[PDB]
Formats: structure tokens, C-alpha cells, sequence
């Protein structure tokens, strides 16, 4: 129950369509006390299914050669860390050992053991099989606060899918609640900004149609300097209400040097090893 | 040996041994690895060097079991470090071996082999200036269902009993469940449980049995002719079909002939090949997995890339 | 930290406290002074429906870490220092996130109760800062004066939104 109701509310929440993808669950364990309710609530597109992971019978049963991908959730209040992504690493290969080229999505406790996770030659990152670590993305956000306070809880709330809610009051909820009801998407920018400067589509994109634009795919860059002008065929990530409103930012046009300072590729900073008695 | 000491040690032609242990697990019993390896049957310079790779908080307190064994190293690591792996030449070793003390602290079937699979893992996707899946890797399961993980180019079947599995018809995966049909071997033929113990211990004697219940360690002693005279058993090896005294026969010719001819000429009598994967394929292929064969029938073709199992004379 | 986030209601006490509240409802939460790892569920969903999503947000929050130095930690365990070379150097020249006080000589005549969107527009234009959202006290709203210190977080203002003097802007700024 404090697994998948977070995932649930968001998977099957209202406001991004009337689709049907999400119909079935697996684990060992039979699905006794309040969470068969939380199915009930679900009925027409949740179905348990008992069944073990490990056992390519059960991975046979859930029909895994067409199941578009797998979501692999941890127990994040585990007695040993490195024991569950070994575990979680387990059930991967036993996916991966069944059916090559199903798509894997997994939570690890740990950041070293993604390392462990590249070992498997069926999985590739460049096809959408990733990791989400939470140890690397729960300091990763606090690391960021200590730069800009708050900014931990803009990130959060740039996820989860939700609404707008009209507020009456003239409290702070008011603004807030406007501020929580957009979240991160991402198009292919229109033609038309081909050739120019990411600065100039950004003020377009903003005062002409509504959407605030951060990054770009030069592979993966966040606000690019005015030296940069925009190619043909670049994946552009925005802020926006829903992902319907996006779809402007494809459809316009026109109309309307002797010491080591850093580590080995220049991206941190870096000092020889210290000793722990030189910093206590 | 630290890594630098490692790397700077030209190792090459050796055996690693990894090791998960830890200051609470049982002792292994490693004297019965290196014993074999330290038969007199070898020449000095034919012993294959051995590193221990894993905790010394556990090599510790089992070392002096085999401290009289003379070519032995440790490296202070873990078998998941492509660094330890790096520095002990992974890539230049004869086997590299894969071992477990943790087998009896929790019995959830998942949770017996999780580090064996991911180090032999680790250790196929090494890269080097080749990749590693060429490597010889022997991985010890707890849990023999578990190894339909070790392998990809597979097919797996809960049903399936061990001995049919790629991993094992290969002899890349060894189960104590397998010596499990020792038992009713030995009460319908006595004499099998002193063959295997002859062939496999590296010859130990009752004689041995008497000196080391009483000492508790292995004593040297002085030469004498009878001391060396004891050298002169046969010792397994493995035979490459692309040598100048069998390669002529190696071109589809007769098993039987090579058989014949090795043993009347060398007293080398083979008593099993060891042939590629793929090599009754009309296509070349990129596997090296080969697979055994045991007691070939005679009329039997021998393909020029064959290694033949044999037992050869001292000298 | 917390690891139950209904704990949430015991780190304010100027709040309004309700076991049925959804953590990012809450005021500790809202002003950026919580986090809890149950935030993160949603990023599995969010991850499913689109691929790209998690690998905007590792480059922003890691501080860039690249499938480069993800190999070479991978292999070595610790972080190898390197010397300098124009590209290592080249690699520096990202954005980093910032908080810009509206009290400031370039921008404090526009906080005046002016428009986020002209603060935008010229901040973006003239130094490529790119705001993207606004940290607001939370009684700035109120005709009385007040000592309450905390601050809470609008994302995406939606233009001709009004700009206090005591407003800090969240921002993307370049290396130089
Ligand atoms: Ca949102
Ligand atoms: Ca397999
Ligand atoms: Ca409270």
C-alpha cells in the first residue's frame, strides 16, 4: 500500500488522458488487507496477478514478450541497501534473460550498483531502460537547495501530474496551487526556429505562445548561450499547464596547467587525498 | 600485495580465486584447492601462480591451513572491483574461480548466488586494449536452479535438470548437488569413491591421511630416490588438435587414430574432447564456449579447433 | 529528511496540521524546508510516459555528470583528478541555478509591483539568466507588515504577474 498508491494516483490520474496502458501487477506475496480495496477503486484496468518474478512461467503468464515495459519497485526502508539492488539487479537479468528487448525501469537504493546494471548485455539506455536512484536524486535535490532554497520542492512538484485548482482566498495557497498545476514536457521545435539563436526562441516561445522553454537536445544542454543557434530536428524540454499546450511549440509558424584543479574530464572540482585527521 | 604490487607483477597464466567472505562466515576449506594445484606431478615452473582475491579479514583466519604452499598471493578487495580485477590481470589468467562462504545465512533461494552471478557479470563485460566474455570463469552455486542466470545465448527451463544447462555441459558452473548420486555410485561399487579420491585430490595417500591427522599441516622433508620416485604418476591436461604431432590427423580424421597413435607413442591416452558450440554450424561464429565429450565412439571426426582431455606421463 | 512525510505536521506550528493532507499541500513543504523520499514515487510514472524527463533532470541536479564519468567512476570508485586542457576547461561553460534578489540596482525598479514577464524578457535578452520562477514571503500578500521570515514557491509565473521588492527569482544563470 505505501508503494503503489503514490504510483497509482499519478499513473491513472485524470488530467493527462482517457487512456488504458497499466493492467497488471505480480509478486510473491498474496495482496491481503487495505490494498485489494485500492484494486476495487481500479477495477478496470489494475488486475493482480499472483506470481513470482524469478520464474520465467510467471514472466510466461503476464505475457512479458508484449508488455511494452516493466517497473521494478524497491523497498526503500530495507535493512541492507546493497542486498535489495542486488536483488532488484536479479529480477532485471531475469526479465532480460527471458525477453531481450522489453523496456526496464527500476528504483535503486544505492548510486554504485547502476554500475552493476550496465554488466547486462540486453539492456540499453539509449532504448529507455534506466534507473532511478534515490539515494543520487534525494541528496541531488538537497545539493541544489543549498544553491536556491525551495528548489528541491519546484523539482517535485514538476513531476506529479496535477491540476489546476481555483482557489478563492486571498491566502499564499492561491498562487502556489497555481504554480503546482504545470509540469516538465518535451516536443520537437517547429521549423520555423530553425537557423536562430536559443535565447530569441525562448522569448518567442514565451510572449507569443505561453511556454516557458528550458533546455534542449550539443546532446543534452539546460538554457544554452546566445553563441547557440537551434538545428533542424531538436527536442525542446518545457513548463507548461498540460501536455496538450505543447503542441504549439511544433505547430507554429509565423501565422498570428601543472596541478590537478578538477577531476579527469573538467566537470567537478578535485585536490589530492586528503587524510580525515587533516579536515576533523 | 597492494594493486600497485599487483599490477606491476607480471601475472600471467595463473588462477585467480575470488572470494565473498566476511569474519562471520564458515572456512571454505581453500587446502583442497591448492593441493591438487601443488602435486609433484608439475614442474616448479609448471605450477600455475594462485591469487586470492577478497576480504583478508576472512583469508586470515584459514591461511595458515596453506602456508606451506610455495607460488600463493592476496589481494585485499572485492571480486566487483574492475580495479582488484584489473590489477590481478583478469584478462591473462587460466581460470578465474568463483566462490561463496555466505551459502548458509539465509535460504531464500534468490538470495544464495546473488553475488557469484553479478561477478561473473561483471567480469564478461570487462573491457581491454578484447572484450572478457572469453575469460574461463568457474562460478560454485548454491542453489542450481539459478543457472540459468549465468548465461544469455541460452534456453532455460525451470524443469530442467542441471546437467543438460549450457553453463554446466560447458564446465562454467559447478553445483555440490551433482555429488549427490556419489552416494549410490559408491554403495553399488566401492572402488569408484578411491578412484575419484586418486584422481581428483592429486594422488593423497592413506599414508598422507595418517600424517596430516596427526600434524595438522602439510611437514616437508629431505630428497630421496623413493620420495622422488613418487613423482611419477599421470596428471591431466588438455591437448591442442593444432600442434605439429596431431594437426595432420586434426582435418576430419578419426578419433580412434589419434587415440591410438597418442597413446603407442606417448602413453597420453584421451578419453574426451572438447569441442565448440557452434562447430557443426556451416557458419564461422564468435562463440568460444566449448562443450564436453565424453568416451567418443571411434569413426568419430576431429575438427582442427578440438582440445582433447588426456592423462600424460611425468618426465 | 523524513521518512514518514505525515511527520511533516510537527516541523510548524503557524501551520494548519490534517492527517489526510497530501505532503505537498502542507506549508514546510511548500516553503522548501521538507523533503521526503516518497516525493520520488511519481518519477516512475513521469519516467514511463516520457523517456526524456529523467535525464533532464540527472544533468540539472547532479551538477552535468555525463555517461563519461559515469565509466570512469564505475571503474576506478573514487572521483581521478586530471590536468588542464582547453576542452576540460571548455566543459565548464554551463549554466548553474542561482536566487537573484529583486532589491538589486538592474532589476529593483521593475519590482515595484512591475510585470515578471518584462523581468523575463530583459534579464533573459541582456545576460541570458532565464527566470523560471519566483520565491514569495508567504504574508506578502497581507495590507499589515509582518516578522514571518519564510518564503514559498511559485514555478512559471504566468506573465503580467506583479513583482514585490522583497521577491527573490529563481534562475539559470551562465559561467564566465
Ligand atoms: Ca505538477
Ligand atoms: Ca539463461
Ligand atoms: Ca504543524
Amino acid at each position: 500500500l505505501e508503494s503503489v498508491s503514490n504510483f497509482l494516483k499519478d499513473f491513472l490520474h485524470k488530467d493527462r488522458d482517457d487512456v488504458n496502458v497499466e493492467i497488471v501487477f505480480l509478486h510473491n506475496i498474496s495482496p491481503n488487507l487495505e490494498l485489494e480495496a485500492l484494486f476495487k477503486r481500479h477495477f478496470t484496468q489494475v488486475e493482480f496477478y499472483q506470481g513470482s518474478v524469478l520464474n520465467p512461467h510467471d514472466l510466461a503468464r503476464v505475457k512479458i514478450e508484449s508488455a511494452d515495459a516493466c517497473l521494478i519497485l524497491a523497498n526503500k526502508y530495507c535493512a541492507d541497501p546493497d542486498a535489495e539492488d542486488a536483488s532488484n539487479i536479479m529480477r532485471v537479468i531475469s526479465i532480460k534473460n527471458y525477453h531481450p528487448k522489453i523496456r526496464i525501469i527500476t528504483q535503486m537504493l544505492q548510486y554504485h550498483n547502476k554500475a552493476h546494471l550496465l554488466n547486462i548485455p540486453s539492456w540499453n539506455w539509449k532504448e529507455g531502460d534506466d534507473a532511478i536512484c534515490l539515494a543520487e536524486l534525494k541528496l541531488g535535490f538537497i545539493a541544489q537547495s543549498c544553491l536556491a532554497q525551495g528548489l528541491s520542492t519546484m523539482l517535485a512538484n514538476l513531476f506529479s501530474m496535477r491540476s489546476f485548482i481555483k482557489i478563492e482566498e486571498d491566502t499564499w495557497q492561491k498562487y502556489y496551487l497555481e504554480g503546482v498545476s504545470n509540469e516538465m514536457y518535451t516536443e520537437y521545435l517547429s521549423s520555423a526556429f530553425v537557423g536562430l539563436s536559443f535565447p530569441t526562441v525562448c522569448e518567442l516561445c514565451f510572449v507569443k505562445l505561453k511556454l516557458l522553454m528550458i533546455a534542449i537536445e550539443s546532446r543534452i544542454l539546460i538554457n544554452p548561450g546566445n553563441h547557440l543557434k537551434i538545428q533542424e530536428g531538436t527536442l525542446g524540454f518545457f513548463i507548461a499547464s498540460d501536455a496538450k499546450e505543447v503542441k504549439r511549440a511544433f505547430f507554429y509558424c509565423k501565422a498570428c596547467s601543472n596541478v590537478k584543479k578538477y577531476d579527469s574530464t573538467g566537470m567537478f572540482h578535485w585536490c589530492a587525498p586528503k587524510e580525515i585527521e587533516k579536515v576533523i | 600485495l597492494t594493486r600497485s604490487e599487483a599490477a606491476m607483477t607480471v601475472l600471467s597464466g595463473h588462477v585467480v580465486v575470488c572470494i565473498f567472505g566476511d569474519v562471520s562466515s564458515a572456512l571454505i576449506g581453500l587446502r583442497n584447492l591448492v593441493m591438487p594445484l601443488r602435486a609433484s606431478n608439475f614442474h616448479y615452473h609448471e605450477l600455475k601462480h594462485i591469487v586470492f582475491v577478497g576480504s583478508i579479514e576472512y583469508l586470515k583466519r584459514e591461511w595458515e591451513t596453506l602456508h606451506n604452499f610455495p607460488k600463493v598471493s592476496i589481494l585485499p578487495g572485492t571480486p566487483l572491483s574492475r580495479a582488484d580485477l584489473r590489477a590481478v590481470n583478469i584478462n591473462l589468467c587460466d581460470m578465474c574461480v568463483i566462490l561463496s562462504a555466505n551459502q548458509n545465512n539465509i535460504d531464500d533461494t534468490s538470495l544464495q548466488d546473488k553475488e557469484c552471478i553479478l561477478a561473473s557479470l561483471n567480469i564478461k563485460s570487462m573491457q581491454f586494449d578484447t572484450t572478457g566474455v572469453n575469460i574461463p570463469i568457474i562460478t560454485e552455486l548454491v542453489n542450481d536452479t539459478n543457472v540459468q542466470f549465468l548465461d544469455q545465448d541460452d534456453d532455460d527451463d525451470p524443469d530442467t535438470e542441471l546437467y543438460l544447462t549450457q553453463p554446466f555441459a560447458c564446465g562454467t558452473a559447478f553445483a555440490v548437488s551433482v555429488l549427490d548420486s556419489l552416494m549410490s555410485a559408491t554403495y553399488f561399487n566401492d572402488n569408484i569413491l578411491t578412484l575419484i579420491r586418486t584422481l581428483v585430490t592429486g594422488g593423497a595417500t592413506p599414508e598422507l591421511e595418517a600424517l596430516i591427522a596427526e600434524e595438522n599441516a602439510l611437514r616437508g622433508g629431505y630428497s630421496t630416490p623413493q620420495t622422488l620416485a613418487n613423482r611419477d604418476r599421470c596428471r591431466v591436461a588438455q591437448l591442442a588438435l593444432l600442434d605439429g604431432p596431431f594437426a595432420d590427423l586434426g582435418d576430419g580424421g578419426c578419433y580412434g587414430d589419434l587415440f591410438c597413435k597418442a597413446l603407442k607413442t606417448y602413453n597420453m591416452l584421451c578419453f574426451g574432447i572438447y569441442r565448440l558450440r557452434d562447430a557443426h554450424l556451416s557458419t564461422p561464429s564468435q562463440c568460444t564456449k566449448r562443450y564436453v565429450i565424453t568416451n567418443p565412439p571411434y569413426e568419430f571426426e576431429l575438427v582442427p579447433t578440438d582440445l582433447i582431455f588426456c592423462l600424460m606421463q611425468f618426465d
